[PDB]
RNA sequence: CCUUCUCAAACAUGUUUGGUAGUGAGUGAUACUCGAGUUAACUUGAAAUUGCCUUAAA
């Protein structure tokens, strides 16, 4: 039938995990609040899940915010069926780049790029593309 | 109750304020190291706005200057960040309608750039300084028969003579002289004086006062500008007319 | 009511038009009804002057507004400038409450009280609406009296003020009085005298008294913003090196000379010696 | 919603539905009047809007 | 730098590879220059500013003269400040750019971007229809928030900064000179955070192979003095890479005033 | 129910340098540099079901 799990979508930019928790704790006690985010960048996928201790509170929240127009977003709220525990929604951060070490010596890597150039030459000769050297 | 629109608006405005303060902090670290190869601009700008309004964007000469700083209400739906709150608390500007004197130098300019959207910054004239001190002058003084000190007006020159006389300050006129000339014991006088509690220019909620509030908000929006540009000039307004309205 | 309707409907431009197209009441006909004679108004302006000088010294609050206080200060400065230029002061008494001045305006003795430039605390126990009503009436009456006095003397009312002098020292010196021997000896005192008033001395009191008993004043406080000196008025326990050609004195010498009418000898008034008692002229 | 006599707008929802016009019943003819600079207004319409 | 005979043979082979006998007949005849750097080009910092490489031969004039039979024809967008949008009109650009055959279809401002094209669908539809977007270097810094990140995924939709101010005032002559210079002499190139950099030389029918050879030789000669490059390749879409350069020595490069102000503003 | 870095220096109107970190989801070809970083171009309503300070106050 129905569970105490709420699926929210068409979220605005500023609606995040703590904002959803602060807004829906008014409707009722929340077991868990999760937000779908991208893995490599810290940007919302504009949907998430929440879990009320009371399924009646979840139903009240759904009939309250089902078609709420918010900052140009017509919010969508659904009550999930029995079961379907929310999982695998990690609060990712913004990842950064950093240069690691290169264990290959200079002579070996120059030889490897020369062999790669030779392989390109062989590929060009096989293809019928007459490029010199 | 709290509305989701208010929550999201506060979140977005606070995030943009934090982004602005972070960019200003990065630029100030680069300027402090003062050898960075990559920088947009490496100098300090002053945008003086006077009165139909004219704005002059000049450089900062670097010589110390006298400023009056008034704490005004900040941007709407913005939670004040820790850095701005720390600077305002060190300047004793925790609440609005409160004014202090600041000796602006090269190391004072970045703090003003950080706290720009919460303060009105001006050059006080001698008459404005004298009117401010003689009208609203308060100190925290500990009486001999008093178990705990309290805040009283700057009414007695004997208290000034017994608290700052060793530094050479005997009276309210001497305090005014040191504040105006930015001389010796400027910090001592400026912290002997409590922060100046100004009154609001428009108060009340009748129809006349609400229309005056609309006009005041229009004028303030026209004058004050929020650049959010990490190299924004420090904006200087007519603090003489502002204090004439606020005192 | 109509402005409330416009604001409630959200017609802010209409509200601005309604606020601009209104006319306030005036008290000129009431002034003429209550004072059929200019001497009667002169004999009644004492309480008006006291109230105006009181309200020109208060800070702006929720009940008392900056515009009201600035108007009161402006009319008080105009009165002081007129009295100083026409040289009409006769008696001065510096009591702990304030300075009592007595000037002869059109053959009538007018006494008023001026507080010192200190931040007096508001009792928050007084009928401020009643006092502001009295202030409105007194302001209208003193506007009428000042116009008549300036026009009788042959001056322009209201006199224009100098912006730079107002931004240096907001006193009676900022109002320059334009047009189109005096009675001995109070006005004739301090003739060809230049007083260098030191920083610690109340500049408004000393300058008004000297200029009313005409002389020149050079203020040390006014020099903060950035030869002919004869006397120097100081009040300090320890005085630095003194120029041999300048007479050093204390402010009580001015008060005693003004109340005596003659030039009280200055050997009794020195920075390092006790002063004679400041006797009341009344 | 508060139009008296009600016959002035009682046909309007059905007419809008038949013509395919989007419509909404709102509370306050005084509110619609403030919208159109009148004391009251039984109806309001958005026909052409800015980009 | 690059051998003339080598690059001539490379260009002839790439133009011969396309003409062996949807978008397959349009995208497979685009000439691309690949530059491989020893380290990251910009460094650890992402860059959205396009680098302008100045060449001998025109690039957008052939684009305009070849877009007459193209579904997406050639379009130029001009971005100007709000205070400067009222000083110029389309006639003021036509009379100054008609001699060289330069036409600007649309001029917008930041207010137009923030109001008319605020919605994502309208913004994409407006941005995608232009091939050369130029912006004032004053307002160029605010454009990542205004034009969005989808507008920066392409070289042609990435804005180009120009110097429209001479002696701290907007000058129509300086604006037109910078627009003409960008149209004729220089080309835009996206500097990446990696090592592989892509340059779109254009279409095979736009210019003669001699013009392509001269342009790529000048590009190599300028880029050598610009940065210490490692490898140079020439390709067409759906084709392998033909190397044109090989060097060794550039490889061995692999192996509190804030508290002062607080003290100044604090008494204890 | 907020509203977006709208620019600087240096040399003689020109020249050089620096300043820009993005709605999400999906389709995709192709090569390059050591599970990481880049590289042609196409779709979409602001689309979506889970990758461990308080007088802007009552």
């Amino acid at each position: 039938e129905y569970s105490g799990i709420i699926y929210v979508s068409r979220l605005p930019h500023g609606f995040h995990e703590k904002e959803l928790s602060k807004y829906f704790a008014q409707f009722g006690d929340l077991k868990e609040v999760r937000l779908a985010r991208n893995k490599k960048t810290g940007n919302s996928r504009h949907y998430g899940f929440l879990e009320f201790v009371n399924k009646e509170d979840a139903m009240i929240a759904q009939e309250s915010m089902n078609n709420y127009l918010l900052m140009g977003h017509l919010l969508q709220v659904r009550v999930l069926p029995k079961g379907a525990k929310i999982e695998k929604l990690y609060k990712y951060k913004k990842r950064v780049l950093v240069e690691k070490g290169i264990t290959k010596p200079v002579k070996q890597l120059k030889d490897n790029m020369k062999q790669k150039h030779e392989e390109r030459i062989k590929k060009l000769a096989k293809s019928g593309i007459e490029f010199k050297w | 109750f709290v509305r989701a629109e208010s929550i999201v608006a506060k979140t977005l405005a606070t995030s943009r304020e934090k982004e602005r303060i972070k960019r200003v902090s990065i630029l100030e670290d680069k300027k402090a190291k003062n050898e960075t190869q990559h920088i947009a601009s490496g100098k300090d700008f002053i945008l003086k706005i006077t009165e139909g309004l004219i704005r002059e964007k000049t450089t900062y000469d670097g010589k110390p200057a006298l400023l009056f700083i008034v704490r005004v209400r900040g941007p709407l739906a913005v939670n004040i960040p820790n850095k701005a709150f720390k600077i305002l608390s060190l300047l004793r500007l925790v609440e609005t309608n409160t004014g202090v004197f600041v000796k602006l130098t090269k190391n004072v300019y970045p703090l003003l750039k950080v706290i720009a959207p919460y303060v009105v910054i001006g050059k006080p004239s001698l008459s404005s300084i004298r009117s401010l001190i003689q009208k609203r002058g308060r100190i925290i003084y500990k009486g001999e028969n008093e178990a705990e000190p309290h805040e009283i007006v700057l009414n007695d020159n004997n208290i000034v003579e017994e608290q700052l006389g060793d530094h050479g300050i005997i009276c309210v006129e001497d305090i005014i002289h040191e504040i105006a000339t930015m001389g010796e014991s400027f910090s001592v006088c400026n912290f002997f004086l409590q922060p100046f509690k100004l009154n609001r220019e428009v108060s009340g909620f009748g129809s006349l006062n609400r229309l005056r509030k609309i006009k005041q908000r229009e004028a303030e929006s026209r004058t004050r500008q929020f650049s959010n540009a990490a190299t924004a000039p420090v904006i200087e307004v007519d603090i003489d007319s502002l204090l004439a309205k606020l005192n | 009511r109509k402005l409330t309707r416009a604001l409630g409907r959200g017609e802010v431009s209409s509200a601005k038009r309604l606020e601009e197209n209104r006319d306030s009441y005036t008290l000129d006909h009431i002034i003429k009804e209550r004072y059929p004679s200019f001497p009667d108004a002169i004999r009644d302006i004492d309480d008006a002057l006291n109230m105006l000088f009181l309200f020109s010294n208060l800070p702006s609050t929720n009940q008392v507004s900056s515009k009201i206080i600035n108007d009161a200060q402006k009319i008080c400065n105009q009165w002081l400038a007129y009295v100083a230029k026409e040289r009409l002061v006769r008696k001065v008494f510096v009591s702990i409450k304030g300075v009592y001045y007595q000037a002869n305006i059109k053959g009538e003795e007018v006494r008023w009280l001026v507080p010192f430039k200190f931040p007096e605390n508001i009792p928050s126990d007084v009928d401020f609406r009643i006092m502001l009503t009295f202030l409105e009436f007194y302001s209208t009456l003193l506007h009428f009296v000042l116009y008549k006095l300036y026009t009788d003397s042959g001056l322009i009312y209201p006199p224009k003020l100098d912006l730079k002098k107002d931004k240096i020292i907001s006193g009676l010196s900022s109002y320059i009085l334009e047009s189109r021997k005096y009675d001995s000896p109070v006005a004739s005192l301090f003739s060809a005298f230049v007083f260098y008033v030191s920083r610690e001395v109340p500049i408004d009191i000393l300058e008004f008294l000297i200029l009313s008993c005409g002389g020149n004043v050079i203020s040390e406080a006014a020099m903060d913003q950035i030869s002919k000196v004869t006397h120097q008025i100081v009040d300090r326990p320890v005085l630095k090196n003194k120029v041999a050609g300048r007479t050093y004195i204390q402010p009580q010498w001015i008060f005693d000379c003004i109340n005596k009418g003659e030039l009280v000898p200055a050997n009794k008034y020195l920075p390092g010696e006790a002063l004679p008692p400041h006797l009341s002229p009344w | 919603n508060d139009v008296d006599p009600i016959e002035l707008v009682v046909f309007l929802p059905a007419l809008c539905k038949k013509m395919g016009v989007p419509y909404a019943i709102v509370k306050g003819k005084a509110r619609l009047g403030t919208l159109v600079n009148q004391k009251t207004s039984a109806v309001a319409a958005l026909t052409e809007v800015r980009a | 730098a690059i051998p003339r005979e080598r690059v001539i043979k490379a260009v002839n082979e790439l133009i011969k590879f396309t003409s062996k006998p949807d978008d397959e007949e349009e995208l497979k005849k685009d000439l691309q220059l690949i530059v491989v750097n020893n380290k990251s080009f910009t460094g650890t910092s992402k860059s959205f500013k396009l680098k302008l490489l100045n060449v001998k031969h025109s690039f957008y004039k052939p684009w305009k003269e070849a877009s007459a039979t193209a579904v997406k024809d050639f379009k130029v967008l001009l971005i100007l400040k709000d205070s400067d949008i009222k000083k110029v009109s389309e006639d003021d650009l036509f009379d100054q750019l008609d001699s060289e055959g330069i036409k600007v279809d649309e001029i917008i401002c930041g207010k137009d971007l923030k109001t008319v094209y605020k919605a994502y669908e309208a913004r994409n539809a407006f941005i995608s229809q232009f091939s050369l977007i130029l912006a004032d270097d004053s307002i160029v810094t605010s454009l990542p928030k205004l034009m969005g990140g989808k507008a920066y995924n392409k070289v042609e939709t990435t804005p180009i900064s120009i110097r429209t101010h001479a002696n701290k005032e907007f000058s129509l002559t300086t604006l037109t000179n910078n627009i003409k210079k960008v149209y004729m002499n220089q080309l835009p190139v996206k500097l990446p955070r990696g090592t592989t950099l892509n340059v779109h030389l254009g279409n095979l029918e736009w210019l003669r192979p001699e013009e392509f050879v001269d342009n790529v030789e000048l590009i190599s000669e300028q880029l050598i003095k610009a940065y210490q490059i490692r490898s140079i390749f020439i390709k067409t879409n759906r084709s392998p890479v033909l190397p044109l350069y090989y060097n060794q020595d550039v490889l061995d490069e692999l192996e509190s005033t804030f508290n002062k102000g607080l003290m100044e503003i604090a008494n204890p």
